[PDB]
């Protein structure tokens, strides 16, 4: 998806919803939150998440939906942790 | 929950007038001395204009006296000298002030054009500026005597008026009388006052003057602001750094003339203080006031006296007002416009090797513009220990460098902007590609949107920084993102000269030569044929082809065909994608069926495929146009073989005409434009007969006797194509170059009779100076002119966004063709294409739904239509768009570069005046042709003035009369028959009526005739009627010019004009106060089913110019950008004006996120944060 | 009119240039009106013991001598 | 000429020759414009913050350029600071409200 | 020159403020120092931390750093010789050196 | 760039000439009796001239009288 | 100036508006090399320090 967006701008209508959606993604990946989930061909985070928009893998949905599952995740760990804030009572 | 207190990201903003205590509120010390630095030890003398002890420390951490200098030490304050150790930033930041012995009058609300002081006590302005320097008392409070309230009395006056009533009256005068006037001065006392004096005097001269003020008073009231603080007793001081006393070389200072300024108001301050210690006469301690009242006005807004002039300097000095203000408004928003990082230019040149969406960039420059970049990947990968190290491989240029400056180089789009930025893509994003040079390549297709040409032009680049930049610069700004023109959906990346006259020379056919006849199994072996010399590029040739056509479902259908076509059309298909028909490349290929070829890939394959398509197209153009050797030498421009003949044939035309002048039978002027017409008629048969002898005259055989065909004289096929030139100009190189005009417009009666090719004489050329001097002359004016009329333009729309995404109105404007007088100007198809329709569409027969209600129009659906003989749609327009505040998606149509529907937030009221305003270059500024047509004239429709002698139309309709008479105008009596009858409007009878007196005629119709204003229009006929009015007669001005406008952008600004409107029932508006359509149409729902009916309250829209619609903005932020800023604020102050941002001039000026595009997601989900819990 | 440098010399162009002689006649009224209150400081008790007092200070070394007095008459 | 980060004016922190390495391209009103009909908001918002205007901003950027996380911590331009203390300097109160 | 609204001040540059390329390796000098004293031993750094002012207020006296470890004296003015002689050859060299200009 | 100044001469020149030509029109026929104060009409005009109204008298007067007003 | 061998044709696009394409053989003759002459200064001050 390097020469034209047009692909993308179909699965997202906005065209600028992408640019946002894409870019929370390509943050995910630039900082080195994650790893792709399509071959990165030493593309950067920029078209690496543009490539995952149109193979339909990241959009606005999924974003939020797996941001919501990982707050549950790392709040499991800190759970027997930030019980023993019980000094309050 | 706890609210906030610290520095949050803060929205809306408020102004307000400052109360004494309030400035103290802000002051950190008062500046008591007119003292500066020491004159040795340039340390900042205690305490002063410049101080450590009130402002901040003049190095960073370190006390003044130098007591801590330890960088640990921060909250303290030296026991020395009052200085806590802080940033230096707090020298910019900190404010002081200076109490003031005697009031002083601010120079704003006393001199801003309608004094503010002024008409809020109901007081002439000259008495309240005879107070001020003592030339007369006045009465304050005057209890029960003699004297008014707010009389004046003189100095004899005063005395005699005081020994009869010692006490229980008062008067004063200076500063502290009109301070207390404003202090004793009721607002809601005042307020209650006025309320009954409007309804027990019913006068129109009485209760239009009277209900101004009472809405003025409650607003200040509501306001919060108190009248006295229009009287300074505290004044505060600019921060130090912002009028600093910077030391410069050779040892010299330099400083701010806001410095001579404030000393002075010190000084003639503290020798005041002074003066009232030492009892001195009152004819002194009043000159010293006098001079103080002075003094702060040429420190606030100097200009608005005397001009007091800065030291032994004859200019005058700038003040705090003149700080603010400029040309236009304030400097710095207006252009240019701050400089930026991250930034470079130099001169621009081709290469044609790049793909569309890339560009040349030279090494050198861009290894300084990604600097931080290269440092932080030579860091990252390894290759350098520290940044300091990467500064210095970088600097040393280390070999190493280059292969990691490809890396940060790959995906990131830099920015190319070209001199004067026009529309969008006067600014495009490219992928950048290292470049040996120090010129910059641009891809020669894009050359067209920046009106670049190469006769040493520069761009600039800018590089994306934040990732959301590189986003957004690569699916918004991206080259080959935007290839079809806003202005109209064709598009923009046509191919420009010599790339098309590559093309044409190639698929055009001669009679015979290498190849005729022969037949092959396919394009693949029609090169092959050619390449090596065994056919010629231009020879009839069946040949195997494949043609597609994706006719099915959706889905690609194949054809083979033996086509009759030339070896050059055959070799050309294997560039044309898939479901194209051959018939596209069958024909000759001019410029003008090349682009034509570019459209229809895009409406039939979409963006991807005509992208990659138009690359080939320029690649191969530019190729063949190398080997077919075309050239230009002197034997090219033919000269017609009869031209001596057809002169002298015109010249003795002459000589009938001049033998007629001197026997009388034709008089003086006539023989003139008679002349001028056997001349001008000679010019059309010397220009048509060259073209006629270069159009065929080659003349070659085919095996039998003899043929001819179009040329393929060099000069020819460049006109023929469209690659340069017209017959225009090709007329003033082989035929006579016209007869010329000089700068007057009246055409010399004897014209060049030589062209080009020849020469011409002393007196031809010389004759042809006056033409080419002028010729200029206007054109660098016409670059002034375009400017200021796109400029008003972004004004008045702007901050117009797509908002919601259908409003669900049925109500919509009715398309034709314009058909003007002769045949279609402009067809159907185009109007109504990309555009939704209102209701749906019915066949000649009916019960029969062709588009059903709103359908966005593509290619397909037009067609539909024009299978049918559908002859008018109605379509959904801006200007009918029952949303507020915006635009519904649905109501706009579908233009942009891309090809689908407007995008919820594109800010198209921006894009629409751009579209108008580029094109505005092509058309002349003169007047041209009673009629008019240019564009002055564009101007004069969107400022929407009113014509010098217009016609009258039909207030109402029903049966006229005349009555009365010829009293400089004749009473005209329309009577209806059911309603009444009492309009009586009174005519120039001078002026040639066409009225039928004894008939009844329809409101609005022509009741004389001559231009009409467009105000009527509206009122009369309707705001359908009057938005196409201008649609149409502006379009005109354009169609003329060949310029392609979609009406869709005419029509934004024409529901800017139509913004305001005018109240006639009441209930719970100002029954008579004019207003937005938008706020009504909201509230008249908030009262149909809500409170009272309240009544009402009927309106009525109202037509305003763009340059007057645009003055009246939301935002006072905005107003203070192109307004007089002066006034703006002053205006605003007072009113205790709050601005939430909202609009896009405002968020630019305060630097945040413009409520539109991208930003308007992050606006929107704040802006219902706000108003909420 | 307006800038302050006319409005200053007509309100000063009132007052009368004053007689080779009226410049005595305000300059006796000067010395008659400092005399008054020279005679009512001169009646009052606290105002002499604490020149006194003040005196007394000077001689202890708790002042000096040009603290206090600027000459007599004499 | 080229600049990457170079000077800056004094009165305001805006980038300007001073070395010969010439101050960047002036951004006009005009290029404005062309960001506001694309919908380059962020790319204008950068332009005339960090690209410029906001002395914090510029320093808190380039250090994240180089740790190669690609951000923006804007805040407020300068030259509307020195607009509210040039105003507040006169007789007017000019506030930020709310939150 | 021009009679523009480009005036005199808009040319005079500020000569106190930092230029990045500078705040960059501040904040990367900071780094170095502190990965190069943990990579020490734990008195070094310590010793070395006080004798700069090396994030603590104040620097401080050698016969100062003596006492708090009660050890005192020509033994602390070994240690840190020592320390920087450590910090002085290569493997640990290397990164402190390039800062120099 | 300055190819279009020479453009925009050859649009306003031609413009203006236009205009001048027309006003001669073309094939006219028609009587003799001038309109505005019926002296005899010379075939001398009606042949130059199709369709001529105004005597040779009057087709001076009025140019001379616009000219005076200038 | 200096006159040169001059021919007028379309050369792959290297003269698409008015750009010019030239040969080697120009610069390698050092014929449209140019000579400029700068003046640089350098100045010692006194300043209060
Ligand atoms: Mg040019
Ligand atoms: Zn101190
Ligand atoms: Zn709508
Ligand atoms: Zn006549």
């Amino acid at each position: 998806a390097r020469v034209t967006v047009q692909d993308a701008v179909e699965k997202i209508g906005n065209r600028f919803d992408l640019v946002l959606v894409a870019a929370r993604r390509a943050r995910q990946m630039q900082v080195g939150g994650k790893d792709p989930l399509v071959p990165e061909e030493n593309d950067k985070t920029t078209v690496i998440a543009l490539r995952e928009i149109e193979e339909g893998l990241i959009n606005n949905q999924i974003l939020d939906v797996r941001e919501r599952q990982e707050q549950q995740e790392q709040e499991a760990a800190e759970l027997q942790a930030v019980t023993a804030i019980a000094e309050g009572r | 929950l706890k609210a906030q207190t610290k520095t949050e990201e803060f929205d809306a903003i408020k102004i307000a007038l400052a109360s004494p205590d309030m400035i103290r509120s802000w002051s950190f010390g008062e500046v008591k001395k007119p003292e500066t630095i020491n004159y040795r030890t340039f340390k900042p003398e205690r305490d002063g204009l410049f101080c450590a002890r009130i402002f901040g420390p003049v190095k960073d951490y370190e006390c003044l006296c130098g007591k801590y200098k330890r960088l640990k030490h921060r909250g303290v304050i030296c026991e020395k000298c009052g200085v806590e150790v802080t940033q230096t930033k707090v020298r910019r930041e900190r404010m002081g002030h200076i109490e003031l012995a005697s009031p002083t009058a601010h120079i704003w609300f006393l001199k801003s054009l309608p004094s503010r002081i002024g008409l809020l006590l109901d007081m002439p302005l000259r008495d309240i500026e005879r107070v001020l320097y003592f030339e007369s008392y006045v009465v304050i409070e005057g209890g029960m005597t003699n004297l008014e309230r707010q009389q004046i009395l003189t100095e004899e006056q005063y005395l005699d008026a005081l020994e009869e009533f010692g006490d229980e009256f008062d008067a004063k005068m200076g500063a502290e009388a009109i301070q207390a006037l404003l202090k004793s001065m009721d607002l809601e006392q005042e307020c209650e006052q006025l309320r009954e004096e409007l309804n027990e005097t019913n006068s129109e001269t009485k209760r239009k003057k009277l209900t101004k003020r009472i809405k003025l008073l409650e607003a200040f009231v509501q306001s919060g602001n108190k009248p006295e603080w229009m009287i300074l007793t505290v004044l505060p001081v600019l921060p130090p750094d912002l009028r600093p006393l910077v030391p410069l070389d050779g040892g010299r200072f330099a400083t701010s003339d806001l410095n001579d300024l404030y000393r002075r108001v010190i000084n003639r301050n503290n020798r005041l203080k002074r003066l009232l210690d030492l009892a001195a006469p009152d004819i002194i301690v009043r000159n010293e006031k006098r001079m103080l009242q002075e003094a702060v006005d040429a420190l606030l807004d100097n200009g608005r006296r005397g001009r007091a002039i800065t030291g032994s300097n004859k200019r005058p000095l700038k003040s705090l007002a003149d700080m603010i203000k400029g040309k236009q408004g304030r400097f710095r928003q207006n252009l240019l416009g701050k400089r930026v990082d991250y930034s470079g230019r130099s001169v621009i040149t081709v290469g044609p090797y790049l793909r569309l969406h890339q560009c040349g960039l030279p090494k050198k420059m861009a290894l300084e513009l990604f600097k931080p970049f290269i440092y932080g990947k030579l860091e990252l990968r390894g290759l350098a220990t520290t940044i300091k190290a990467a500064k210095k491989m970088v600097e040393r240029e280390e070999a190493v460098v280059w292969d990691i400056l490809d890396e940060v180089i790959r995906e990131h789009p830099v920015l190319l902007n070209r001199a004067p930025t026009l529309h969008r893509l006067g600014i495009q994003a490219f992928e950048p590609v290292l470049i040996e040079g120090k010129a910059i390549q641009l891809h020669p297709l894009v050359c067209a949107a920046y009106n670049a040409d190469f006769d040493g032009d520069q761009m600039a680049v800018h590089v994306p920084l934040t990732l959301e930049a590189q986003l957004e610069a690569r699916a918004l700004m991206m080259s080959t993102n935007n290839i079809l023109s806003p202005a109209n959906g064709e598009p923009i990346i046509v191919p420009s000269q010599d790339v098309v006259l590559g093309l044409y020379y190639m698929t055009r056919d001669c009679v015979n030569a290498k190849g005729e006849g022969m037949v092959l199994t396919g394009p693949k072996e029609a090169e092959r044929l050619y390449r090596s010399g065994l056919a010629s590029l231009h020879a009839r040739v069946k040949v195997r082809i494949t043609e597609y056509e994706k006719d099915a479902n959706g889905e690609l259908v194949a054809k083979t065909s033996l086509k009759d076509t030339t070896v050059g059309r055959a070799i050309l298909w294997m560039i044309v994608p898939k479901g194209l028909p051959y018939s596209i490349v069958n024909q000759a290929l001019g410029k003008k069926a090349i682009s034509k070829m570019l459209n229809t890939c895009y409406r039939i394959l979409g963006l991807k495929p005509t992208v990659i398509f138009a690359d080939q197209i320029m690649y191969t153009g530019f190729a063949y146009a190398a080997r077919s050797g075309a050239s230009v030498g002197i034997d090219d421009m033919v000269i017609p073989e009869k031209k001596h003949e057809i002169i002298s044939e015109a010249e003795a035309e002459v000589a009938e005409i001049q033998e007629q002048f001197q026997s009388g039978l034709v008089t003086a002027g006539e023989r003139y434009n008679k002349v001028i017409d056997i001349w001008a008629a000679a010019n059309d048969r010397v220009s048509k007969a060259m073209m006629d002898n270069l159009q065929t005259e080659t003349v070659i055989n085919r095996d039998g006797q003899e043929e001819k065909q179009v040329s393929f004289n060099s000069i020819y096929m460049m006109a023929d194509s469209g690659a340069r030139g017209s017959a225009a100009q090709i007329r003033q190189l082989a035929g006579m170059r016209g007869l010329m005009a000089k700068p007057d417009g009246s055409i010399i009666e004897t014209p060049i009779t030589a062209n080009f090719r020849e020469g011409l004489n002393v007196l031809q050329y010389f004759i042809s100076t006056h033409g080419a001097r002028k010729g200029l002359a206007d054109t660098a004016l016409k670059t002034a002119n375009s400017g200021y009329l796109t400029r008003r333009l972004v004004d008045v729309a702007q901050d117009l966004v797509v908002t919601e995404d259908d409003c669900g109105t049925h109500e919509g404007i009715m398309m034709t063709p314009v058909i003007e007088g002769g045949d279609v100007k402009e067809p159907l198809r185009d109007r109504v294409l990309g555009r939704v329709t209102a209701e749906d569409v019915l066949k000649p027969g009916t019960a029969d739904i062709l588009v059903p209600r709103n359908t966005l129009l593509h290619e397909q659906w037009c067609d539909l239509l024009e299978e049918n003989s559908v002859d008018a749609v109605k379509v959904r327009s801006v200007v009918s768009c029952d949303t507020d505040f915006g635009v519904c998606a649905h109501c706009y149509g579908r233009d942009l570069a891309r090809g689908h529907i407007i995008n919820k937030g594109e800010a198209i009221g921006v894009i629409a005046a751009q579209s108008i305003g580029e094109p505005g270059t092509q058309l002349t500024m003169r007047t041209f042709h009673d009629i008019t047509g240019g564009l002055p004239r564009v101007a004069d429709l969107f400022e929407a003035r009113r014509p010098k002698e217009p016609a009258i139309l039909a207030e109402i309709s029903g049966i006229v009369s005349f009555g009365k008479e010829t009293k400089g105008k004749r009473r005209l009596v329309i009577t209806p028959v059911d309603g009444s009858d009492p309009y009586e409007e009174m005519i120039p009878k001078w002026r040639q009526l066409n009225v039928f007196e004894g008939e009844r005629v329809e409101r609005g119709d022509v009741i004389s005739d001559g231009p009409e204003a467009p105000h009527d229009i509206l009122r009369l006929r309707g705001v359908h009627a009057v938005t196409r009015y201008i649609v149409n007669e502006v379009q005109d001005v354009y169609r003329l010019q060949g310029v392609k406008i979609n009406d869709k952008h005419i029509e934004v600004i024409v529901r800017q004009m139509l913004r305001k409107a005018t109240i006639v029932n009441a209930g719970s508006s100002d029954f008579l106060e004019g207003e937005q359509v938008e706020y009504s149409r909201v509230k008249i729902a908030n009262r149909e089913l809500e409170a009272n009916g309240k009544v009402g309250a009927t309106y009525s829209r109202d037509l305003l110019g763009i340059t007057k619609a645009s003055l009246a903005t939301e935002s006072f932020i905005s107003a203070a950008s192109f307004q007089e800023t002066t006034r703006v604020l002053t205006e605003a102050a007072v009113a205790g004006k709050r601005d939430e941002l909202r609009g896009l001039k405002e968020n630019v000026i305060v630097g945040r996120l413009i409520p539109a595009g991208t930003g308007y997601a992050y606006h929107q989900d704040r802006m219902r944060r706000r108003a909420a819990g | 009119t307006t800038d302050p440098v006319r409005m200053y010399m007509r309100e000063m162009g009132t007052v009368e240039l004053l007689t080779r002689e009226g410049e005595i006649d305000i300059a006796k009224r000067i010395e008659d009106g400092i005399n008054q209150v020279q005679c009512s400081v001169a009646e009052y008790p606290e105002a002499i013991t604490y020149l006194l007092e003040q005196y007394d200070r000077v001689e202890a070394e708790e002042a000096r001598l040009s603290d206090l007095i600027t000459g007599f008459v004499d | 000429h080229a600049r990457s980060t170079g000077s800056y004016s004094l009165v305001t922190q805006q980038p300007l020759g001073g070395k010969a390495q010439f101050g960047g391209q002036r951004f006009g009103e005009m290029e404005v414009w062309a960001l506001e009909a694309y919908g380059a908001a962020y790319t204008l918002q950068e332009m005339l913050t960090v690209k410029s205007d906001d002395v914090n901003g510029r320093t808190k950027m380039y250090k994240n350029i180089v740790d190669g996380n690609h951000q923006m911590e804007p805040g407020m331009p300068e030259s509307f600071n020195v607009l509210l203390k040039e105003i507040r300097s006169l007789g007017i109160n000019i506030e930020l409200e709310d939150e | 020159g021009d009679d523009e609204d480009s005036h005199l001040g808009d040319f005079i540059e500020d000569t106190t403020l930092e230029l990045p390329l500078d705040s960059a390796t501040t904040e990367s000098l900071r780094a170095a120092t502190h990965d190069v004293l943990a990579g020490l031993t734990a008195r070094e750094a310590k010793v070395l931390r006080m004798r700069f002012g090396i994030d603590m207020n104040t620097d401080y006296t050698l016969e100062e750093v003596g006492k708090q470890f009660d050890v005192t004296r020509e033994r602390i003015r070994q240690i840190e010789a020592k320390a920087l002689r450590k910090l002085r050859h290569p493997s640990r060299s290397e990164v402190l050196r390039s800062f120099l200009d | 760039e300055a190819d279009e100044a020479y453009s925009v001469t050859e649009q306003l020149t031609m413009t203006g000439i236009n205009r001048i030509r027309q006003k001669i029109n073309a094939h006219g026929i028609p009587v003799y009796l001038c309109e505005a104060c019926g002296n005899p009409i010379p075939e001398a005009r009606r042949k130059i001239f199709p369709g001529v109204t105004l005597c040779v008298e009057c087709q001076a007067y009025q140019e001379r009288q616009r000219k005076h007003y200038a | 100036g200096q006159n040169m061998r001059v021919a007028f044709m379309p050369w792959n696009g290297y003269n698409f508006e008015d750009s010019i394409l030239v040969s080697e053989r120009v610069v390698q003759e050092d014929r449209f090399t140019t000579i400029h002459i700068q003046e640089l200064a350098c100045v010692s001050r006194d300043t209060k320090l």
